C-alpha cells in the first residue's frame, strides 16, 4: 500500500502552505489521505478512511497515529522523503506557523512514545521552532526538548534559552538552580546581569553591570539595565542621579528607553519637570 | 506596592499611610530588604537615622516606634532593640495609665 | 496570585501508554472504538450511521475481542433508545 | 529532697500556672492544640499524682474541648496502665468522659486494647468497654465482631505452624531449645486446642493438623523422656505435613471467605464506620460490604489486601500485615497532620503546596493491623526493573559488574569499594528512572509537573526524614504515585539511627538522593527547586522545632515502643533521652559543629553533602542498591 | 623469589599472589591469596617470608620458599587486616586491621593472635613504625593520625585534614618529615622532630601537597627520604621532592584519555633499590615498572583478572 502512501506522501505534500488553512487543508487532506491511506490495513484503520472522511471532525483530527502506522510501514526513504516532505511541510508548518505545529508536535510525542523516536531524530532544533511556534508545549514539551538537547550537551546558550523557559513555564527556582549549577561551570562571561536580570536578582546584576560598566563606557543597555536594577531596586537617587548625571550620552533609543526610567527616577523622588 | 503606593503617594503623605507602610515594610523586611523599608521607616518617623543608639525613640507613632525596633532586632543590634523596648515600655505604662482620658 | 486558583478551586491517555504495550494495530484498533462512542454519545446527523456500518466492520473485522466492545452496547442501547427509528431499522438490521 | 521538693514545688509551682495557660492557650490554640495537648500529657505523665498537678489538670478538662484529647486518643490509650492513680483514674475518667461521643477513633484501639497480656490495660478497657458497652454495644461488638475475625483471618494456622516449625527448628537446631520451643508450637496446639472452628482451620486440622497434634504429645513425650526419639519422630511428623505445607503455603491468593469467616462474610451494613475513616466533622462512613474474595500480596507475611465497601457506597481498599507493629507509624503518620498544618501556614510552602501523603493505620495485634491502600502507586523498586525489563535490561548489571570487577566486594577497602562503586557507577546509565517517567506520563507538563511534584515531595522526606532520621529508603522501602506524580513512603521501621545503629551495613547517607533520583529531577535538578525547596523545609521547622520536640519525645518514650530499644539493642528514658539532643542538634542546626547553629543552606548542603558521599553510598547495603 | 634480590610482586582481588621479578617480564612464582582481596603484599622487611593480608586473615607465605602455603592466616579480625606492617625484626609484626585497633604481633610466637592490641578510633589508614621502630603511627578515615608507642602505648593524634583520611602516613627511614597522603588528594608533610630517642618526633608541618584533585592513594617517600611519590585515585604519581616538594617525575596513568575503564590508579609507586624505577599497581589488573627518572617501563607484569592494588618490591640486599 506504499504506492498509496507514496501517492499520499505526494498528496500530503500537496501544496505546502499556499496559504495557511490550505497547508492545513493539505493536512486535512493528509489526514483524510492518511484515512483513505488506510494506514497498514489494519482494516480497522482502513475502516476509518470513509469514517474520518464521513466528517469526521475530531476523528479526522486524529489520525494521530495514522501516520505512525504509515511511518511504521517503512519505505524508509519514501518515509524520510515524506518525513522531509513533512519536515519541509513542517517547515511550512513552521511557516504555517500554528496549526500543525500543534498537531505535528502532537504527532511527535506519540511517535516519540512509539520508539518511534525514529523520524528526523533528533531534529530537535526545529522541534524547538515548533516549540518556538507558540507557547506551552513550546514550553513544557519544549523544555523537555530544551533540556533534551541540553542533555546531548550543555551550552550557556542552552542555559540562556533554558532557565528562561522555566519562568516562561513559570518555574522560577528551577531556573535558578540551573544557573546555580551553571555557575559551577557556565559561566563567568555569560552575562549574569542578563541572567540576574532574567533572575530578577537585581543587586547581583547591579555589580555585574557595574563590573562590566567598570570595564567600559556604557552599552545603553548597561546603564539602563544597571539602572533597571535601581528602579527594580526601587533605588532612586542613583537612578535619579545617573540619568541626570548622564543624560548626554543617550541615543534617542537610550533617550526613549531611559526617559521612562528617568521619568520614573525623578518622579521617584518627586521631582517633576525633571521627570516631566 | 511601590507602584501602588507610588500612586497612592501622589495624594497622601506616608505620614497618614504609616500602617500601610508597615506590613509593606514588614514584607519589605520580609523581603530581606530593610534599608528601603528602613529608609521609609526613617521617612515614617522623619527622625533618628541609625545615628546614636542613644536616641530615645520618639513615641510619635508607638507602633512605628515598635516597628523599626524589631527591625533593629532583626538588624545587627538586638541589644538596643531589647533596650528601648523597656524604655518605651517604661514610657508606655507611664504614658498609658496616665495619658488616659476615660 | 493564588486565589484565582483557590477562590476558583483519560481513555485516550489511559490508552496512549498501552498502545506500544501491544500491537499498534491493536492500539490502532483500540483507539478506533473510543472516538466512535463519543460521536455516539453525541447526537447529530450523523448519529453515526455510516460508522455503525463501520462499527459493524470492526466487530466483524476485529472479529473479537473483547472488552472495548462491551461499553459500546450501553450507548447502542441508549442510542437505540435515542433512536429515532432511522438508525433503528439499520441498528436493528445492523446489530444483527 | 530539700531541693527536690523545693524543685517539686518549683516544678509543680511553675507547672500548674503553666497548665491553665495551656488550657488558656487551648482557649485560643483552637484548631491546633497538639503542642499544648502534649504539654499537659507530658506533665500528666510526670507530676499527675501530685494533687496540685492533679487539681488543675482535672480543671482544664472542663475548659478544654474534647477534640483536643481526641487527637492523642491512642497515646491516651497506651498509658491507661500508668500506675499513680491521680493519673490513671482520670485517664479512665476522662476517657469515660470521652467515650460517649465519637467512639469511632476510640473503638478499635480500645477494641484492640480490649485484650491485654498486661491486664490493667484491658481491665480498665473491659471496665470502660463495659462503660462504653452501655450504648454503642452492638458497634462495640461489631467493632469487636469484625476485629474478632479480622485478627483471625489476619493470621493463618498453617502458616503459623509453617513459621513455628521453622522458628521451633531454629531454637531446636540453633539453641538446641526444645523447652521454650513448645512455647513456640504448643500455643499453636493450644491455639488449635480452642479447635478449628472453620473450614480452613478444620480441613487443615484434618489433612495436616494431625501430625501437629500427633507429634504434639511426642514432644510432650519427649519433655519427660528427654529422648529425641519421642521428639525426632515428632519432627518428621511435623516436617511431614510441614515440609509439604511449606511448599503448600503459596497456594493462597484472594481467599474464599467461607474457609474461615462466613462470620464476616455475614457482616453487612453495620452501624460501624470504615476503619479509621470516621472524622469528627463528617457523617460516619459505615461498612456496607466486603467482597467474598479478599486478597493477599505475596511478600513478607504475605500481606493481606483488603477492600471495603463504604456505607457511602465507595470501595476502600485496605491492606493487612500480620506480625508487623504499626504503633510506630500509627503515631508517625499522626505527626504528619501537624507537619502538613505546619506547611499549611507557610505561604510559599502553601504556594509551593507541600505535603506528606498518609494512609489508614490501625493495628489489630500490636503486630497486625489495618492498612488502608491507595492504588496508582508503587515502589520505584519495581519501576526500575519495570523499566529494565520492558527496556530489556539486566537487573543487577550494575552490581553484576561489581562482582565481575570485584567479587571480593564485601571484603574490599573503601577506595576499592569506592573505585568499584565508582567504576560501577562510572559505567552505569542514569536515565532509566526519568525515561519511563517521561513515557509513563501522557504529556510533558503532565510529565513536568509530576517531575516537579516529585522533585518537591522528594525534598520533603529528604529533609524531614533526615531530621527524624527515618532510615532505609531504597526503591522498595517506599512507593511512587503514577498519577499525582508523587513519591510515597513505607518502611518507616528505622527510627533515627536504627539504620546506622544496625550493625551490618549502616547506611551513612542521611536519606537517598541516589543518581537516578538525583537524575530524576530537571537537568541538574539538585540546585533547582530542590535545594531551594529543601531550604523551605529546613526553614520552617527551625521555627517550629518546638512543636516537634514534644511529638518525638512522646513516642521516643513510647513504652510499648521503647522495647524497640532492646530490639534495636539486639534504662528506658535514659537511652531515649540521648537522641533528643541529636534532634535539637539537627533542629537547631547545631548538629554539625556544636559551635554553630548552622545556616539552612549549608546544613541543607551538608546533608546533601552527607547524602553525596560515595563512601557512604558504597558502604550502604546492596539490596538497598545505592547505585540506583 | 628465594635467591632473587629484586622482588616485584603484584596482587589485588586476584585470589592469587602472582609473583614476578622486576627484571623478568615473566611470572616468577604464584601464591593463592583467596576468600579475599589481597590487602597488601607485605614481606617481613628482612625478607623472612611474606604474610599476605586478607579478609580476617593475613596469609604467611615466603618470598624465599616458592609458591608456599600460609604459615599463618591471621585471624581474630573483623573484615580485613587493613594496615599491615612488621617490626623490622621481621618476627614482630604490627598491623592495623579493618577492626580500628592496633595489633602487636609476635609472629614466631605460636599464638595466631597479636601479642598485644591498641585501639585506634576511626577506620585505620596505615601503619608506619617509626625509624626508631619503637613508635606506631596509624592513620584513620577521619584523618586522625594515631601516633602510638610500642611500649608506653601513647596515643598521639594528628589531624592535618580533619574528618577525611590520610590514606597513609608514610615512613621514610629518616623521618625528618611525616607526610600523610590524605584521602582527598592532598598529602600533608610534617617535619618529624629529633626527640625520636624518647619517642617525641613532633609534627612540624611543611607541605600539604597539592597532590590530587581526587583522592591521592599514597604518598611515597623515597626510602632515601629524598623523593615523595604520590599515588592517586585520579591515577597519577606526582613526585614532590621530599626536599623541595616540586614535581620531579610524574607518573601519569592518567594516560591521555580521561574516563576510560578507570584506566587504573596510582596505588603504590615503587622507589627501586636505586629509587630510579617505579611500579604502578592499578585497576589494570597489571603493574608497570617505570623509571622514577623518566617514568619508563622496564617490565610490566600482567597476571591478573583483578585490579592490582597490591605490590611488593623487596630488596633486603
Amino acid at each position: 500500500m506504499k504506492k498509496l502512501h507514496v501517492s499520499t506522501i505526494n498528496l500530503q505534500k500537496a501544496w505546502g502552505a499556499a496559504r495557511r488553512v490550505s497547508k492545513d487543508d493539505w493536512l486535512e487532506w493528509l489526514r483524510r489521505l492518511s484515512l483513505e491511506l488506510l494506514k497498514d490495513s489494519s482494516s480497522p484503520s482502513l475502516r476509518s478512511c470513509w469514517a474520518l472522511a464521513q466528517a469526521y471532525n475530531p476523528m479526522a483530527r486524529d489520525l494521530f497515529n495514522a501516520a505512525f502506522v504509515s511511518c511504521w510501514s517503512e519505505l524508509n526513504e519514501d518515509q524520510q522523503d515524506e518525513l522531509i516532505r513533512s519536515i519541509e511541510l513542517a517547515l511550512t508548518s513552521q511557516d504555517i506557523a500554528e496549526v500543525t505545529q500543534t498537531l505535528l508536535n502532537l504527532a511527535e510525542f506519540m511517535e516519540h512514545s512509539d520508539k518511534g523516536p525514529l523520524p528526523l531524530r533528533d531534529d530537535n532544533g526545529i522541534v524547538l521552532l515548533g516549540e518556538r511556534a507558540a507557547k506551552c508545549r513550546a514550553y513544557a514539551k519544549a523544555l523537555h526538548y530544551k533540556e533534551l538537547e541540553f542533555q546531548k550537551g550543555p551550552t550557556p546558550a542552552i542555559l540562556e534559552s533554558l532557565i528562561s523557559i522555566n519562568n516562561k513555564l513559570q518555574q522560577p527556582e528551577a531556573a535558578a538552580g540551573v544557573l546555580e549549577y551553571a555557575m559551577k561551570h557556565f559561566g563567568e562571561l555569560e552575562i549574569q546581569a542578563t541572567w540576574y536580570e532574567k533572575l530578577h536578582e537585581w543587586e547581583d546584576a547591579l555589580v555585574a553591570y557595574d563590573k562590566k560598566m567598570d570595564t567600559n563606557k556604557d552599552d545603553p543597555e548597561l546603564m539602563l539595565g544597571r539602572m533597571r536594577c535601581l528602579e527594580a531596586l526601587g533605588e532612586w537617587g542613583q537612578l535619579h542621579q545617573q540619568c541626570c548625571e548622564k543624560w548626554t550620552l543617550v541615543n534617542d533609543e537610550t533617550q526613549a528607553k531611559m526617559a521612562r526610567m528617568a521619568a520614573a527616577a525623578a518622579w521617584g523622588l518627586g521631582q517633576w519637570d525633571s521627570m516631566e | 506596592w511601590q507602584k501602588i503606593l507610588m500612586v497612592r503617594s501622589l495624594v497622601v503623605s506616608p505620614h497618614e499611610d504609616m500602617r500601610t507602610w508597615l506590613k509593606y515594610a514588614s514584607l519589605c523586611g520580609k523581603s530581606g530588604r530593610l534599608a528601603l523599608a528602613h529608609k521609609t521607616l526613617v521617612l515614617l518617623l522623619g527622625v533618628d537615622p541609625s545615628r546614636q543608639l542613644d536616641h530615645p525613640l520618639p513615641t510619635v507613632h508607638p507602633q512605628v516606634t515598635y516597628a523599626y525596633m524589631k527591625n533593629m532586632w532583626k538588624s545587627a543590634r538586638k541589644i538596643d532593640a531589647f533596650q528601648h523596648m523597656q524604655h518605651f515600655v517604661q514610657t508606655m505604662q507611664q504614658q498609658a495609665q496616665h495619658a488616659i482620658a476615660t | 496570585e493564588s486565589k484565582s486558583s483557590q477562590d476558583s478551586s483519560m481513555l485516550v491517555n489511559m490508552g496512549n501508554l498501552p498502545l506500544d504495550e501491544f500491537y499498534p494495530a491493536v492500539s490502532m484498533v483500540a483507539l478506533m472504538r473510543i472516538f466512535r462512542d463519543q460521536s455516539l454519545s453525541h447526537h447529530h446527523t450523523m448519529v453515526v450511521q455510516a460508522i455503525t456500518f463501520i462499527f459493524k466492520s470492526l466487530g466483524l473485522k476485529c472479529v473479537q475481542f473483547l472488552p472495548q466492545v462491551m461499553p459500546t452496547f450501553l450507548n447502542v442501547i441508549r442510542v437505540c433508545d435515542g433512536a429515532i427509528r432511522e438508525f433503528l431499522f439499520q441498528q436493528l438490521g445492523m446489530l444483527v | 529532697k530539700k531541693v527536690t521538693e523545693d524543685l517539686s514545688k518549683t516544678l509543680l509551682m511553675y507547672t500548674v500556672p503553666a497548665v491553665q495557660g495551656f488550657f488558656r492557650s487551648i482557649s485560643l490554640s483552637r484548631g491546633n492544640n497538639l503542642q499544648d495537648t502534649l504539654r499537659v500529657l507530658t506533665l500528666w505523665f510526670d507530676y499527675g499524682h501530685w494533687p496540685d498537678v492533679n487539681e488543675a489538670l482535672v480543671e482544664g478538662v472542663k475548659a478544654i474541648q474534647i477534640d483536643t484529647w481526641l487527637q492523642v486518643i491512642p497515646q491516651l490509650i497506651a498509658r491507661i496502665d500508668t500506675p499513680r492513680p491521680l493519673v490513671g483514674r482520670l485517664i479512665h475518667q476522662l476517657l469515660t468522659d470521652i467515650g460517649r461521643y465519637h467512639p469511632q477513633a476510640l473503638i478499635y484501639p480500645l477494641t484492640v486494647a480490649s485484650k491485654s497480656t498486661t491486664t490493667a490495660r484491658h481491665n480498665a478497657a473491659n471496665k470502660i468497654l463495659k462503660n462504653m458497652c452501655e450504648h454503642s454495644n452492638t458497634l462495640v461488638q461489631q467493632a469487636m465482631m469484625v476485629s474478632e475475625e479480622l485478627i483471625r483471618v489476619a493470621i493463618l494456622w498453617h502458616e503459623m505452624w509453617h513459621e513455628g516449625l521453622e522458628e521451633a527448628s531454629r531454637l531446636y537446631f540453633g539453641e538446641r531449645n526444645v523447652k521454650g520451643m513448645f512455647e513456640v508450637l504448643e500455643p499453636l496446639h493450644a491455639m488449635m486446642e480452642r479447635g478449628p472452628q472453620t473450614l480452613k482451620e478444620t480441613s487443615f486440622n484434618q489433612a495436616y493438623g494431625r501430625d501437629l497434634m500427633e507429634a504434639q504429645e511426642w514432644c510432650r513425650k519427649y519433655m519427660k523422656s528427654g529422648n529425641v526419639k519421642d521428639l525426632t519422630q515428632a519432627w518428621d511428623l511435623y516436617y511431614h505435613v510441614f515440609r509439604r505445607i511449606s511448599k503448600q503455603l503459596p497456594q493462597l491468593t484472594s481467599l474464599e471467605l467461607q474457609y474461615v469467616s462466613p462470620k464476616l462474610l455475614m457482616c453487612r451494613d453495620l452501624e460501624l464506620a470504615v476503619p479509621g475513616t470516621y472524622d469528627p466533622n463528617q457523617p460516619i462512613i459505615r461498612i456496607q460490604s466486603i467482597a467474598p474474595s479478599l486478597q493477599v500480596i505475596t511478600s513478607k507475611q504475605r500481606p493481606r489486601k483488603l477492600t471495603l465497601m463504604g456505607s457511602n457506597g465507595h470501595e476502600f481498599v485496605f491492606l493487612l500485615k500480620g506480625h508487623e507493629d504499626l504503633r510506630q507509624d500509627e503515631r508517625v503518620m499522626q505527626l504528619f497532620g501537624l507537619v502538613n498544618t505546619l506547611l499549611a501556614n507557610d505561604p510559599t510552602s502553601l504556594r509551593k503546596n507541600l505535603s506528606i501523603q498518609r494512609y489508614a493505620v490501625i493495628p489489630l495485634s500490636t503486630n497486625s493491623g489495618l492498612i488502608g491502600w491507595v492504588p496508582h502507586c508503587d515502589t520505584l523498586h519495581a519501576l526500575i526493573r519495570d523499566y529494565r525489563e520492558k527496556k530489556k535490561i539486566l537487573l543487577n548489571i550494575e552490581h553484576r559488574i561489581m562482582l565481575r570487577m570485584a567479587p571480593d566486594y564485601d571484603h574490599l577497602t573503601l577506595m576499592q569499594k569506592v573505585e568499584v562503586f565508582e567504576h560501577a557507577v562510572n559505567n552505569t546509565a542514569g536515565d532509566d528512572l526519568a525515561k519511563l517517567l517521561w513515557l509513563k506520563s501522557p504529556s510533558s507538563e503532565v510529565w513536568f509537573d509530576r517531575r516537579t511534584n516529585y522533585t518537591r515531595s522528594l525534598a520533603v522526606m529528604s529533609m524531614v526524614g533526615y531530621i527524624l532520621g527515618l532510615g532505609d529508603r531504597h526503591p522498595s522501602n517506599l512507593m511512587l504515585d503514577r498519577l499525582s506524580g508523587k513519591i510515597l513512603h513505607i518502611d518507616f521501621g528505622d527510627c533515627f539511627e536504627v539504620a546506622m545503629t544496625r550493625e551490618k551495613f549502616p547506611e551513612k547517607i542521611p536519606f537517598r538522593l541516589t543518581r537516578m533520583l538525583t537524575n530524576a529531577m530537571e537537568v541538574t535538578g539538585l540546585d533547582g527547586n530542590y535545594r531551594i525547596t529543601c531550604h523551605t523545609v529546613m526553614e520552617v521547622l527551625r521555627e517550629h522545632k518546638d512543636s516537634v520536640m514534644a511529638v518525638l519525645e512522646a513516642f521516643v518514650y513510647d513504652p510499648l515502643l521503647n522495647w524497640r530499644l532492646m530490639d534495636t539493642n539486639t534504662a528506658l528514658n535514659k537511652k531515649a533521652i540521648q537522641i533528643i539532643n541529636r534532634v535539637r542538634d539537627k533542629l537547631t542546626g547545631r548538629d554539625f559543629s556544636h559551635d554553630d547553629t548552622l545556616d539552612v543552606p549549608t546544613q541543607v548542603e551538608l546533608l546533601i553533602k552527607q547524602a553525596t558521599s560515595h563512601e557512604n553510598l558504597c558502604q550502604c547495603y546492596i539490596g538497598w542498591c545505592p547505585f540506583w | 623469589v628465594g635467591s632473587d634480590p629484586v622482588i616485584l610482586a603484584t596482587a589485588g582481588y586476584d585470589h592469587t599472589v602472582r609473583f614476578w621479578q622486576a627484571h623478568s617480564g615473566i611470572c616468577t612464582r604464584t601464591v593463592q591469596h583467596q576468600d579475599s582481596q589481597v590487602n597488601a603484599l607485605e614481606v617481613t622487611p628482612d625478607r623472612s617470608m611474606i604474610a599476605a593480608a586478607g579478609y580476617q586473615h593475613i596469609r604467611m607465605y615466603d618470598l624465599n620458599s616458592n609458591n608456599p602455603n600460609p604459615i599463618i592466616s591471621y585471624d581474630g579480625v573483623n573484615k580485613n587486616i587493613a594496615s599491615v606492617g612488621f617490626h623490622e625484626d621481621g618476627r614482630w609484626m604490627y598491623t592495623g586491621g579493618e577492626d580500628c585497633t592496633a595489633r602487636i604481633w609476635d609472629l614466631r610466637s605460636r599464638n595466631l593472635q597479636c601479642q598485644r592490641i591498641f585501639q585506634v578510633n576511626a577506620p585505620i589508614n596505615c601503619v608506619c613504625l617509626h625509624p626508631n621502630q619503637a613508635e606506631l603511627i596509624v592513620g584513620d578515615q577521619s584523618g586522625a593520625i594515631h601516633i602510638w608507642d610500642l611500649k608506653t602505648d601513647h596515643n598521639e593524634q594528628l589531624i592535618p585534614e580533619p574528618e577525611v583520611s590520610i590514606t597513609s602516613a608514610h615512613i621514610d627511614p629518616d623521618a625528618s618529615y611525616m607526610a600523610a597522603v590524605n584521602s582527598t588528594g592532598n598529602c600533608y608533610v610534617w617535619n618529624l622532630t629529633g626527640g625520636i630517642g624518647d619517642e617525641v618526633t613532633q609534627l612540624i608541618p611543611k607541605t600539604k601537597i597539592p597532590a590530587h584533585t581526587r583522592y591521592a592513594l599514597q604518598c611515597r617517600f623515597s626510602p632515601d627520604s629524598t623523593l615523595l611519590a604520590t599515588c592517586s585515585a585520579d591515577q597519577t604519581c606526582k613526585i614532590w621532592r621530599t626536599s623541595n616538594f616540586s614535581l620531579m617525575t610524574e607518573l601519569s596513568i592518567k594516560s591521555g584519555n580521561p574516563g576510560e575503564s578507570s584506566r587504573g590508579w596510582m596505588w603504590g609507586c615503587a622507589f627501586s633499590g636505586d629509587s630510579q624505577y617505579i611500579v604502578t599497581a592499578s585497576s589494570d589488573n597489571l603493574a608497570r615498572l617505570w623509571c622514577v627518572e623518566t617514568g619508563e617501563i622496564k617490565r610490566e607484569y600482567g597476571g591478573h583478572q583483578k585490579a592490582v592494588v597490591c605490590l611488593a618490591f623487596n630488596d633486603s640486599v
